[PDB]
């Protein structure tokens, strides 16, 4: 349901005490792209765990070589992180052409640069968002970002640090048909095992 | 003695449950959660370790 | 996207400053060994042993952060 | 959240994790003794500072 | 006791301390200590007295 949300604006769904299937959901995806780290690919479908979390974003294949864990793109670097703590799946789908209930944004776009500087006006350095974290930088960019290289800008205050906080966001446009992105985490022993 | 030989058999009563950087300690885990390619590596450190 | 109506007209309650009177302290540090104020392990209970565990807790004996709430001003009822 | 009364230490406390706002007391299972133990699972969407 | 929390920091009309923006946790025990009612919402400002 509604407009999924842009790669810097993980929408993330927790699931406990209830139960799954993909094949009651995967059927009515059409999945682009399929891959999971430190995990197979019959495991989420079949393994008993203790919580899941889901998050799903809208993503273009555009940018598909930036899916890996040690890649160093600006997807990978200030919109999205995976946790090395647990195995994860990375889900590239579309909307199918018999689903309308889905709606699309307006464009594709992720954040190219995130770094914050000093009152001083010359020291500068970037901020490394950590595992399923957010940036400060979603704080002050707007939802969508209407054209490639807009920029945004923001004053601190000295008690969070003082200096700027300035970033700069690039665009890339609808295809075809919407394509979005999930990734998928599993949880073993960190509340009651009972999904 | 009678501790140095219980530790020595609580030595290997106790070292099952590491891992040597494997994703999981049960055999039957990893072969159940990963796929041949890399289950294969996970076991072959288990059984170095 | 949550319930609630609004409240009376705009006239917030004086608010005071009187932290000369708030300057007392009691103290009572934390004792780890009459073990009060540590978190459980997460998922997984035990029984009847001594187990090393990391995890999130305070220091020995923090004197910590005084705050207290009172009453306010009242000439009667 | 019902809450009833009493006059004994009440420990309480909060924690956040990628998992979410960890809400734990002792006024659910502990009254007489006093540890934690999570009551309250929370959505969070970001990390509080 | 109640707790307020969130990731900006700002300052008020008059330039004091406490003003936060965008979403915030609010937690308030309630009704003589029963209630323990918890959101993450929007806070907004009055212009009065
Ligand atoms: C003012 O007065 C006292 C202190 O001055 C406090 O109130 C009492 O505090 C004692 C603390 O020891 C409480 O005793 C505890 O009782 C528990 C069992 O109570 C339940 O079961 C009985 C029937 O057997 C019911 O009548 C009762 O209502 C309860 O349903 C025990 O399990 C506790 O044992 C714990 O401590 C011992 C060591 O002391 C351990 O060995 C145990 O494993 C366990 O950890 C404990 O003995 C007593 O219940 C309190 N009274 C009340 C009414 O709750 C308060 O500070 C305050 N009391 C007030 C205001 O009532
Ligand atoms: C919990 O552990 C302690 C220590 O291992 C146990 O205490 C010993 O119990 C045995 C038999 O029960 C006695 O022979 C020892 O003398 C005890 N040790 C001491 C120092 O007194 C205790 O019994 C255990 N409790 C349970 C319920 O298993
Ligand atoms: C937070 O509030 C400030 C106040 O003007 C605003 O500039 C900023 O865009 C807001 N951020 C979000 C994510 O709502
Ligand atoms: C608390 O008790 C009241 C008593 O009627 C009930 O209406 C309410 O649903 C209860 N809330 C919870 C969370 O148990």
């Amino acid at each position: 349901s509604g407009t999924p949300p842009q790669v810097y604006n993980f929408k993330r769904l927790v699931f406990t005490n209830c139960n799954y299937n993909l094949t009651k959901l995967l059927s009515l995806f059409s999945v682009n792209d399929f891959t999971c780290s430190q995990i197979s690919p019959a495991a989420i479908a079949s393994n008993c765990y203790s919580s899941l979390i889901l998050d799903y974003f809208s993503y273009p294949l555009s940018m598909k070589s930036d899916l890996s864990v040690s890649s160093a793109g600006p997807i990978s670097q200030f919109n999205y992180k995976q946790s090395f703590s647990n195995p994860t799946c990375l889900i590239l789908a579309t909307v199918p052409h018999n689903l309308t209930t889905i709606t699309k944004p307006l464009k594709y776009s992720y954040i190219n640069k995130c770094s914050r500087l000093l009152s001083d006006d010359r020291t500068e350095v970037p901020q490394l968002v950590n595992a399923n974290q957010y940036s400060p930088c979603v704080s002050i960019v707007p939802s969508t970002v209407w054209e490639d290289g807009d920029y945004y800008r923001k004053q601190l205050s000295p008690l969070e640090g003082g200096g700027w906080l300035v970033a700069s966001g690039s665009t890339v446009a609808m295809t075809e048909q919407l394509q979005m992105g999930f990734g998928i985490t599993v949880q073993y022993g960190t509340d009651t095992n009972s999904v | 003695a009678v501790n140095n030989n219980a530790q020595a058999l609580s030595k290997l009563a106790s070292e099952l449950s590491n891992t040597f950087g494997a994703i999981s300690a049960s055999i039957g885990d990893i072969i159940q959660r990963l796929d041949p390619p890399e289950q294969d590596a996970q076991i072959d450190r288990l059984i170095n370790g | 996207v949550d319930v609630g109506p609004d409240s009376v007209k705009s006239a917030c309650i004086e608010v005071d400053i009187q932290q000369t009177f708030f300057d007392k302290t009691w103290p009572r540090p934390i004792d780890v060994s009459k073990a009060d104020g540590i978190i459980y392990p997460q998922g997984r209970t035990y029984s009847n042993i001594t187990i090393t565990y990391q995890g999130l807790f305070p220091y020995q004996g923090d004197h910590g952060d005084m705050y207290v709430y009172s009453a306010g001003h009242a000439t009667g009822t | 959240y019902n809450i009833t009364e009493d006059e004994i230490l009440e420990w309480f406390g909060i924690t956040q994790t990628a998992q979410g706002v960890h809400l734990f007391s002792s006024r659910y299972v502990d009254l007489y003794g006093g540890n934690m133990f999570q009551f309250a699972t929370l959505p969070v969407y970001d990390t509080i500072k | 006791p109640a707790f307020m929390l969130g990731s900006s920091v700002g300052n008020f009309s008059d330039g004091k301390m406490g003003r936060f923006f965008n979403h915030t946790l609010v937690l308030l025990p309630d009704g003589c200590g029963t209630l323990l009612r918890a959101f993450y919402c929007i806070l907004e400002p009055r212009s009065g007295n």
